[PDB]
């Protein structure tokens, strides 16, 4: 009777933490943070290099009161355990000389900025499975009109970026 | 509800429970078979049992009813939490007794300052998850439209109000949500949404039903 469900088959419960893992076990293992370019700590949101890591343990909530996470319904997610100088365990999504890219603030961050994902399941059935969408708001009717993907960098940091056509897949574990 | 108190078992004999297999939203009785609960809460299959304590458990007062009409406001947006209202037929009327009863509809807005009964089976810890077995009951206080867009910025509309307490500490939590917000004997809330539970300067945020009546009575007069 509803649609986000980790990897057990279990509802996806609000505020609770889960390891985010890509579908194909190839393109890497969970989400963790990373030290990248010119930045004082590890402010940059990437996938683990390895892939057998579950990663870090990752909050998902919903501004509504609700056991679980309602459908259409627009998240947040942020470090269950925050790095160094992160303000705000929150990711948002911030201009970088390689687009925009999804980052951690040393700025206290407000809910506009960080209620910007939204989950979205799979054609291939066989398994939980989902993309992300990036949402930004725009006059009271945020459009969900863009994803979150994968990219690769000069020291082979796999960022977690803002994309139209490279779009990455993930599978929630119960942390 | 973090930091409020055990009802009783009854003493909100309008309380409703939403279920699914399993608990997933409070809801309210508004006459022997309309129910109002939040429109995010919406599902298909909906079994409405009403005279619940202990959700856990079957007492000898509960009344298991499927739902037959689920109708979510038009102007529900997911994504600005905004129209927050649904409404729930039952497919039989209800036994109206002491420990199931109606609960007035606003047909005016309550101003700030007036206390309110939230009621819920929902988390009762600020950080950290527990779920109680029995209804927990809240008393909080209507916040003034300046104050709840204060903690807010942005996110508020002329169809929902804070209650609560800026200091936090007390306040409605996972689990709650489509429940009751009851003040001076009228349903003026729904339970909606809010940054995290017990938080300073995040107090709830709840349909505002006053707006939405007229829309409820006339549903409920055509479906
Ligand atoms: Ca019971």
């Amino acid at each position: 009777d509803d649609d986000l469900v980790d990897a057990e088959g279990n509802l996806v419960e609000n505020g609770g933490t889960y390891y985010l893992l890509p579908h194909i076990w190839a393109h890497g293992g969970g989400i963790e943070t990373a030290k990248t370019g010119n930045e004082p700590c590890p402010l940059t949101v990437v996938r683990s290099p390895n892939e057998v890591s579950k990663g870090e343990p990752i909050r998902i909530s919903s501004q509504y009161r609700s056991l679980f996470i309602p459908r259409g319904s627009l998240v947040a997610l942020g470090f269950a355990n925050p790095p160094s100088c992160a303000a705000s365990p929150w990711w948002t999504v911030v201009d970088s000389p390689q687009g925009p890219a999804v980052k951690l603030s040393q700025q206290k961050l407000p809910e506009k900025d960080i209620l910007v994902f939204k989950f979205e399941k799979v054609s291939h059935s066989n398994i939980h499975v989902y993309k992300l969408l990036y949402c930004q708001h725009d006059e009271e009717d945020v459009k969900c009109d863009q994803y979150i993907g994968i990219h690769r960098d000069r020291n082979g940091n796999r960022r977690l970026v803002v994309t139209e056509e490279n779009p990455l897949e993930l599978v929630l574990l119960k942390a | 509800i973090v930091g409020g108190y055990t009802c009783g078992a009854n003493t909100v004999p309008y309380q409703v429970s939403l279920n699914s297999g399993y608990h997933f939203c409070g809801g309210s009785l508004i006459n022997s078979q309309w129910v109002v609960s939040a429109a995010h809460c919406y599902k298909s299959g909906i079994q409405v049992r009403l005279g619940e304590d202990n959700i856990n458990v079957v007492e000898g007062n509960e009344q298991f009813i499927s739902a037959s009409k689920s109708i979510v406001h038009p102007s529900y947006n997911s994504n600005t939490l905004n129209n927050d209202i649904m409404l729930i037929k039952l497919k039989s009327a209800a036994s109206l007794n002491s420990r199931v009863a109606s609960i007035s509809l606003p047909t005016s807005c309550a101003s700030a300052g007036t206390q309110c009964l939230i009621s819920g089976w929902g988390n009762t810890k600020s950080s950290g998850t527990s779920y109680p077995d029995v209804l927990k009951c809240l008393k909080a206080p209507i916040l003034s439209d300046s104050s709840c867009k204060s903690a807010y910025p942005g996110q508020i509309t002329s169809n929902m109000f804070c209650a609560g307490y800026l200091e936090g500490g007390k306040d409605s939590c996972q689990g709650d949500s489509g429940g009751p917000v009851v003040c001076s004997g009228k349903l003026q809330g729904i339970v909606s949404w809010g940054s995290g539970c017990a938080q300073k300067n995040k107090p709830g945020v709840y349909t505002k039903v006053c707006n939405y009546v007229s829309w409820i009575k006339q549903t409920i007069a055509s479906n």
